[PDB]
C-alpha cells in the first residue's frame, strides 16, 4: 500500500496541462523517486483512463535495463500518483531540442537500446510501444528508458505508420516503421514526414513521401529505407535490425 | 472520499446516514458499523454508487457505535475511510 | 470551403461531449444535415483533436448505406463544424431507452446490416469499428447507419485479446458485433461488473449467462461470436447465413 | 473572418506592408493571394510563418485595385474564413 504522506516532493520536474511531475524520495529510505500526477477527470473526460490502469498492470511484470519501473500507485479523489524511476539526464526530447542533431554514434546506440526492449516486449505478447522523443528518458549512465505513462509543428501522427493512421490491421511491425521515424529524427533533427497541416502528413505517411538531404550517410539511409516501407511484413525483424552494418559499426 | 458522513435521522431500531459528492465517478460504497471500541467484528453492507444515504437497521440502543464509509474508484480501488462515532 | 454562413441552423437535436447538435438546411441547395458543433475548448482540454481528425480521414474514404456519411468539415476561432447526414429516426441509443431491449426480429435485422458494414471495411482492410449504441444512428427508412467521431464506458465492448494488451486483427469485430446482439436482446452488456479488475475477469475468461428468454438460435450466434480465441470466432460471412437472422430478419 | 484585422499599415509604388490581428490561436502558417480585382489575371500565393502577423508584397504597378486574401491555415482543420480587403496603389 501507498498514500501521498510517505514522500518528500521536491522540486519540479515538470509541469503540463495533462499533469504534473515532481521530484520525490521515499522517507524511510531517503530513496530517490519520480511521483508522476495525473487528474482523472482529463483522463475520464478523454476516455484514457483504461488505457492508463491497463499500462500500470502490464508495466509491472516486466523489467529491462532500457525500461522505466512502475514502483507502486495510489489516488486520491482527483488525482492518480503515479510511482516512477528517476532519470537524472532527462528526456531526448530537450536534448534533441538543443543539440537538434545527434553523433551518428549516439543514434545508432539507442537505436540499439530501443531494439532490444521491443524485442523483449514484442515477445511478452506486448505490441506497440509509444517511443516518441517525448516518451524517451535518459539515466544516469546515459542509457534510454521507454517511459509510456499516459500522456506528458506536428504531433503524434508523424511516428505512426499507415496502418495506424488508416485505422487498418496492425502488428508487432509497427515498432520498425518508428524506429526508422525516430531514427531519422536523431541524424536529421525531425520527422520525414513533418508538414504545415495535419491532412499533408497525413498523406506524407499513407505515401510514403520523404527525402534524405545530402549529409545522411549511406549507412544510415540504408537501414532508414529498410523501415519505412509501406507494407508491413516487407520491413525487417529486430534482430536483423541489430545486425545492420551501420549500427554495429556506430553503435555502442 | 466520503469526506462528510453525518446521521440526519434516526431512529430506537435503525439509523440513516447521508455523505457528499466527492466530484468523482464512484462504484459504490460499502458500509460498515459497529459499536466503537471493540467488541466483535464489524459488519459490511454495499450501497450503489449514486446513492448517497443509507440506513443500517438492527441496532441496540444506548452503544456508541462507529460507522465506516469507504469509497471505491472503478479503477483505482478503495479511498481513504471517514470514521464517525454515534451513539445510539 | 464551407462556411457558417451557408446554413440555416434550427431545431436543436442534442448535447454531445465536446458540444451540442444542430439541424439545419444548405442555404444553396436546400439540403437538410446534422451539423455537429464542438468547441474547440473542451477538445484541446483533453486532447482529442487527432482522434477525431484521423476518423474523419478514415471514413471520408467509407461511403456505405449502414455508415453515416461526412461530407466535410468547416471550423471558426472556438468551434469546429462537421457536416453530417441526418438521421430522422434518431439514435439508436434513444430506442433501447424507451424500449430497454429489442425483439428478436429487429436485433437479427440491425446484426444484418452491421455484419454487412463490418463486411464492407474489411474489404478496406478497416477494423476496430466502434459500433456501440451510442455510435448508431436511424436513417429514413429505418436503415441503421454507424456514425463514428467523436462526443465502464467502450470497455465493456473490448475483446479479450485487447485488455490483456496482445495484437488484435479484423476478429474485434465479431466479438463486439456478438456483444452488441447480446444487448439488443437483454438491454446490458453482458461483460457488465462493478470495478474494472472484476470487469477484466469476466471478459478475460468470458463469464456471461444467457437469461431464461433468449432463445437457442440467438444463444449459439452469441457463443459462436463470443469466444475466447479469434480464432475460434465465425467470420462475417457465416454470421449473415445463420439460421437465426435468416429467420427474423 | 480569421484573421480579423486585415488592414494596410505601410506602402509605397514598389512595395506594401499588410498587417492583420494575432489570432490568439496556433496558427501554422499564413497563405496570402493577391490580384487585379474584378476578376483580373491569376493571383499570386506566397506563405507567411503561423508567428509572424504582417506580411510584405512587393512588385505592383501603381493605381490598380487588388484583393489581398490572407488564409490562416490550422494545423488539425485547414484554413479558417479567409479576409480580404481592396486596395488601390
Ligand atoms: O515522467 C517524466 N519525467 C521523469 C521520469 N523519471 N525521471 C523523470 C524526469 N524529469 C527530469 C527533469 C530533468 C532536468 N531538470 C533540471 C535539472 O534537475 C532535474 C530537473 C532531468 C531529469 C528528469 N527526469 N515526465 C517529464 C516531466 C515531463
Ligand atoms: O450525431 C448526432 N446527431 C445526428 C447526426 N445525424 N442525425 C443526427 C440526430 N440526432 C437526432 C435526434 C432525434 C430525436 N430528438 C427528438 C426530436 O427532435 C430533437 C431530437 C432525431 C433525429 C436525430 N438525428 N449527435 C446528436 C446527439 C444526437
Amino acid at each position: 500500500q501507498w498514500a501521498l504522506e510517505d514522500f518528500e516532493i521536491g522540486r519540479p520536474l515538470g509541469k503540463g496541462k495533462f499533469g504534473n511531475v515532481y521530484l520525490a524520495r521515499e522517507k524511510q529510505s531517503k530513496f530517490i523517486l519520480a511521483l508522476k500526477v495525473l487528474f482523472k477527470a482529463q483522463l475520464e473526460k478523454a476516455g484514457v483512463e483504461h488505457q492508463l490502469r491497463r499500462e500500470v498492470e502490464i508495466q509491472s511484470h516486466l523489467r529491462h535495463p532500457n525500461i522505466l519501473r512502475l514502483y507502486g500507485y495510489f489516488h486520491d479523489a482527483t488525482r492518480v500518483y503515479l510511482i516512477l524511476e528517476y532519470a537524472p539526464l532527462g528526456t531526448v526530447y530537450r536534448e534533441l531540442q538543443k543539440l537538434s542533431k545527434f553523433d551518428e554514434q549516439r543514434t545508432a546506440t539507442y537505436i540499439t537500446e530501443l531494439a532490444n526492449a521491443l524485442s523483449y516486449c514484442h515477445s511478452k505478447r506486448v505490441i506497440h510501444r509509444d517511443i516518441k522523443p517525448e516518451n524517451l528518458l535518459l539515466g544516469s549512465a546515459g542509457e534510454l528508458k521507454i517511459a509510456d505513462f499516459g500522456w506528458s509543428l506536428c504531433g503524434t501522427l508523424d511516428y505512426l505508420p499507415p496502418e495506424m493512421i488508416e485505422g487498418r490491421m496492425h502488428d508487432e511491425k509497427v515498432d520498425l516503421w518508428s524506429l526508422g521515424v525516430l531514427c531519422y529524427e536523431f541524424l536529421v533533427g525531425k520527422p520525414p514526414f513533418e508538414a504545415n497541416t495535419y491532412q499533408e502528413t497525413y498523406k506524407r505517411i499513407s505515401r510514403v513521401e520523404f527525402t534524405f538531404p545530402d549529409f545522411v550517410t549511406e549507412g544510415a539511409r540504408d537501414l532508414i529505407s529498410r523501415l519505412l516501407k509501406h507494407n508491413p511484413s516487407q520491413r525487417p525483424m529486430l534482430r536483423e535490425v541489430l545486425e545492420h552494418p551501420w549500427i554495429t559499426a556506430n553503435s555502442s | 472520499v466520503p469526506t462528510k458522513l453525518e446521521v440526519v435521522a434516526a431512529t430506537p431500531t435503525s439509523l440513516l446516514i447521508s455523505w457528499d459528492a466527492p466530484a468523482v465517478t464512484v462504484v459504490h460504497y460499502v458500509i460498515t458499523y459497529g459499536e466503537t471500541g471493540g467488541n466483535s467484528p464489524v459488519q459490511e453492507f454495499t450501497v450503489p454508487g449514486s446513492k448517497s444515504t443509507a440506513t443500517i437497521s438492527g441496532l441496540k440502543p444506548g452503544v456508541d457505535y462507529t460507522i465506516t464509509v469507504y469509497a471505491i474508484d472503478f479503477y483505482w480501488g478503495s479511498y481513504s475511510p471517514i470514521s464517525i462515532n454515534y451513539r445510539t
